[PDB]
Order: structure tokens, then sequence, then C-alpha cells
RNA sequence: UGCGCAGAUACCGGGAGGAACGCCGAUGGCGAAGGCAGCCACCUGGUCCACCCGUGACGCUGAGGCGCGAAAGCGUGGGGAGCAAACCGGAUUAGAUACCCGGGUAGUCCACGCCCUAAACGAUGCGCGCUAGGUCUCUGGGUCUCCUGGGGGCCGAAGCUAACGCGU
């Protein structure tokens, strides 16, 4: 799965100071970490459509949070994204 | 890794040469596994409750081990290869949930 | 008629391997008591039901019997 | 010709029919009747009264054979069934033991129109 | 009708193969719906509780779109035990193109691709807020006759309804 050791050095990595755990960033961070385990799950296991449901739903959250950042502070928006390579 | 609890149940009627065989062979499987062996409990002759393999006993084994989980499947694999291995059953280890405490 | 619970210690209810505490969940056949008879929880029968199955496969515990009576 | 003098007898109860099988302790058969093996033909044959007459007429096809042991397994529900049985006790054939072993699958085979 | 002297049925032993999981089993659980019951392991989605830690309105709905979608049915290849449309018989009957009985093909199962319906029902769209209680239950937490969340039930305040009824 997603150990709380990877879970941690991804918070890390994009926590906006230290202690930080409920950033934008480190939301949408997260989010993708779980987004591309699902996706390379779902490569085989096509026919399961109960996980596919938690993906779609995943990627509306991803992309609900990432238009927020993009109305209040684009360049971090685009930091982001450039990090994670998005969009 | 994680801790699973490997019974194995092996025909009732060998000798010290074929027993010690299979168990060495047990052994051998669960090295190349890459199982770390956390304790052992071989009950050995036991009634069973309904005839396998025509046989109304059993000679019973319990491991504890620690491996790579995406590894368990194929070393169950491996185990029930041998003729006289008839029950291969690894479960997942477990907290002993009490009851009547 | 008392309860499996009621007369019995404090025994594990995920030990696949003790029969000697097992049989006692079974009735004449090989089956598992109801609740009503066994004196257990929702959620302690929900786990008897796991373990004696998977004592069942290690030929430890019956899947039936025969009925000597009638 | 065989002096078993001890064994089992089956009593297969139907609704149909009930029929009384009698073997040796390694369940190899000796004798048996039936409900169409006495007089009977149709529905006639699953009463308890020929349940009863087919328990005899095979215990006392089992007394030549010397048998006075008798184990009885029962399989079946059905008329009769007991009856069979309760002709077993008086046969003569002292009964050992009385085992129901009726199969019952653990639900894997579909069932016909009519038992659904 | 059918099967049985080429020895059936009933019984014991060995073997093959397909399908479904008895008891547990619940008035129970999970899921967005369809739906999901042997057991083990792997991958995996949802959800609930406690702490009050982080972000700071990022929210709700949702025409289009897209994905899912019981059964039946369609295509190719398997498979094929039991059941079983069509169909072949036997009965019943005024007739029997049926209910009952003996058979039996598709199909029912698998893979991959179609189809997109339904008493797809809570015949009750989704989200939030407010409005007596009592009782049964599933599952968390607690200073654990009880208190406090989250589900599943039954009575019922205020109120609503044509009425039946609904009623945190
Ligand atoms: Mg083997
Ligand atoms: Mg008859
Ligand atoms: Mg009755
Ligand atoms: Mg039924
Ligand atoms: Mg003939
Ligand atoms: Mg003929
Ligand atoms: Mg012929
Ligand atoms: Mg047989
Ligand atoms: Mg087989
Ligand atoms: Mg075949
Ligand atoms: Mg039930
Ligand atoms: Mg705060
Ligand atoms: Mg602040
Ligand atoms: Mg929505
Ligand atoms: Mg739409
Ligand atoms: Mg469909
Ligand atoms: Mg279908
Ligand atoms: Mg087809
Ligand atoms: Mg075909
Ligand atoms: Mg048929
Ligand atoms: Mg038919
Ligand atoms: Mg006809
Ligand atoms: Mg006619
Ligand atoms: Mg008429
Ligand atoms: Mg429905
Ligand atoms: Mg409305
Ligand atoms: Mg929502
Ligand atoms: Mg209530
Ligand atoms: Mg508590
Ligand atoms: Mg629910
Ligand atoms: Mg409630
Ligand atoms: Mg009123
Ligand atoms: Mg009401
Ligand atoms: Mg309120």
């Amino acid at each position: 799965p997603i150990t709380k050791e990877e879970k941690q050095k991804v918070i890390q990595e994009f926590a906006r100071f230290p202690g930080d755990t409920g950033s934008t960033e480190v939301q949408v961070a997260l989010l993708t970490l779980r987004i591309n385990r699902l996706s390379e799950h779902l490569k085989v296991h096509k026919k399961d459509h109960h996980s596919h449901r938690g993906l779609l739903m995943m990627v509306g959250q991803r992309r609900r949070l990432l238009r927020y950042l993009q109305r209040e502070d684009p360049e971090r928006y685009r930091a982001l994204i450039e990090k994670l390579g998005i969009r | 890794m994680r801790r699973y609890e490997v019974n194995i149940v092996l025909n009732p009627n060998l000798d010290q040469s074929q027993l010690a065989l299979e168990k060495e062979i047990i052994q051998r499987a669960l090295e190349n596994y890459g199982a770390r062996v956390e304790k052992v409990e071989e009950l050995g002759l036991r009634r069973l409750a309904y005839p396998i393999a025509k046989d109304p006993q059993g000679y019973f084994l319990w491991y504890q081990v620690e491996m790579p989980e995406d590894r368990v499947n194929d070393l169950a694999r491996e185990l029930r290869i041998r003729d006289n291995v008839r029950r291969v059953m690894v479960v997942k280890s477990q907290e002993p949930f009490l009851a009547n405490a | 008629k008392a309860k499996v619970k009621a007369t019995l210690g404090e025994f594990d209810l995920r030990d696949y391997r003790n029969v000697e505490v097992l049989k006692r969940f079974l009735s004449e056949t090989g089956k598992i008591l109801p609740r009503r008879r066994t004196g257990l929880s929702a959620k302690e029968q929900r786990i008897l039901a796991k373990t004696i199955k998977r004592a069942r496969i290690l030929g430890l515990l019956p899947f039936t019997e025969k009925l000597v009576r009638k | 010709k065989r002096q078993v003098a001890s064994g089992r007898a089956y009593i297969h109860a139907s609704y149909n029919n009930t029929i009384v099988t009698i073997t040796d302790p390694d369940g190899n058969p000796i004798t048996w009747s039936s409900g169409g093996v006495i007089g009977y033909k149709g529905s006639r044959k699953g009463t308890p009264y020929a349940a009863q007459l087919a328990a005899l007429d095979a215990a006392k096809k089992a007394m030549a054979y010397g048998m006075q042991s008798v184990d009885v397994i029962v399989r079946g529900t059905g008329a009769g069934r007991e009856q069979a049985i309760r002709a077993l006790q008086a046969s003569g054939l002292q009964v050992k033991s009385i085992v129901d072993d009726t199969p019952v699958p653990h639900n894997g085979c579909r069932p016909k129109k009519k038992f659904r």
C-alpha cells in the first residue's frame, strides 16, 4: 500500500514550513501519490470498477484544490505543477 | 515485510530419513523465499477429523515467519509441490482476540 | 441450558489450532452453534465462524458428522 | 452360504418408496427388500406398512445368512422411515445402533423446479 | 412414457468433471446504484471514531460529456455436472398448443468484446440547517446503571397528508 514512511517523506517534501500537514501543496501532493498508485494498480485489474470510482473522485478533489491555488496565488501553482509534472 | 504463520500437514508415515528430508526441504524453500523464522511449533501426530489422502492422521508443523508479502503466494506454491506435503495454509499473523476475559 | 461462553475460561477467539475449546462450539453434528447457544457477541461469533472454518480446512474440526439417534 | 452374523442395514426412505439393503460390516450387501419386492406396485410402495413388510422381508432374508447383530443406517425422509426402523427392532435382529446419514449438499447443485 | 437380465435401484471402495458455498446467518454487514456469502494471500476503493494538529470558504448542485449498470439476449473461442426456453414423449382434459411426469438444445459457467433495459422500488433526487421522546440493534470512543458519534429497525411530540400514512 502506502506506508507512513513514504507518506511522511512526501509531506515533508511539500510542507510549506515544518509541522505543516494541511497545505494545499501537501494535499495535492498526497492526492497525486494515491492517484498514481491507483492508476498503476488499474493498468492491470482493468475489470475493477469500484476502485476506479475512487480514482475519479480523487482527480476531482485534486482539480478543485488546484483550481483554488490557481485563483489565489498562481506562482505557487506553477511551482507545484512543475514539481509534480501535471497538466 | 509482514509476519505470517505457515501451517504444514504432511503424511504421518515417514521414517527419519524422509521426515528430515521434507523438513530441510521446507527450510530450503523458506531460505529461497526470504522468510526469517521467529518461532516454530512441531505438534506432529494428530488424529484428523476426517480422512485426508485416505489417511486418518496428519503430521503437523506450525511456523511463525516474517517475509516479503509479494512472495507469500509463490512460497505456498513451492510448498504444495512435494507429494508428502498434504495441507499448506499460510495466515497473516493476528493479535490474539480474547473472549470471556 | 447453560451457554458455552458461560462455562469456559479466558480463551483466544482467534486461535484456530485449539481443538479442545473449538469442539465445544460445534453441535453433535459438525455444525456451528447459533449465538443463542454459544452466548457470544455479534463480533465474537463473527470471529469464531472464521476460526472454526480455518480449523476445518486443517482437518482439526469436522465439516459434518452423523447423528446417532431417532 | 456366508455366515456374517453381524452387519449394516440401510433404510433408504423416500416419499415414493422405502427400500432396505442389508450388508456385512465392510459394506458389501447380502440381501435386500423393497416396497416393490413385496407385492405393492404404485403409490402403495411409499406407505409405512410397505416399509414394515420390506424391512421384515429383508430381515428374514438376513436370518438365513445367520444375521443377529445389525447396525442401522438411515438416509432420506418419508413415510415409514420410522416404521421401517420399528419393524427392524422387533424383527429379531438385535439392533446395535441407529444413525441418520441422509446426504445434504452444501448448496452445490441446482435442484429441479419441483424442489424450489 | 422412461430406466432395469448387456444385472438397474439400494450398499461399500477408487477415479473424473462442472457448478454452488450447508451450519455461522441475523429483523445483520458493505456499496453510488446494479449488486456482494467456503477459505488463504496479494493488490485495492469507500467509511467511521479519537486528538484539535495543519490549509483558510478551497463550498453545494449539476444541462451536456464520460464511466458503471441484475437477468435475458448478440459475436469469437472454450467449457458443459445439475437445471432447463424451444423441442420430443407420457398424462390430464370437452380440447391442453398448459399447469403434473419422463427426456432435452440454446442458455445457465470462463475469457474478450457487444447490448444499456427492469416492480433498475424507499414506486420517496442531492446538500445543508431547525423541530419531543421512548425502544431494539450494528460499530467506534468515554470518567463504561450510563454518556457520547456513525449506520440499521420499531412506536410516537409538534407538524404534514385526500386518506393510507410520514414523523431527527
Ligand atoms: Mg502437494
Ligand atoms: Mg410409489
Ligand atoms: Mg415433518
Ligand atoms: Mg429454493
Ligand atoms: Mg431390458
Ligand atoms: Mg422394457
Ligand atoms: Mg436393451
Ligand atoms: Mg462411491
Ligand atoms: Mg476432483
Ligand atoms: Mg465432460
Ligand atoms: Mg440463513
Ligand atoms: Mg486549529
Ligand atoms: Mg492562520
Ligand atoms: Mg456530486
Ligand atoms: Mg449527465
Ligand atoms: Mg448490462
Ligand atoms: Mg448475463
Ligand atoms: Mg454466449
Ligand atoms: Mg458456445
Ligand atoms: Mg432434467
Ligand atoms: Mg421438463
Ligand atoms: Mg406435452
Ligand atoms: Mg393427449
Ligand atoms: Mg375442462
Ligand atoms: Mg433491484
Ligand atoms: Mg423534491
Ligand atoms: Mg459531495
Ligand atoms: Mg431510533
Ligand atoms: Mg465501550
Ligand atoms: Mg449503508
Ligand atoms: Mg440512530
Ligand atoms: Mg397529531
Ligand atoms: Mg411510523
Ligand atoms: Mg439536531
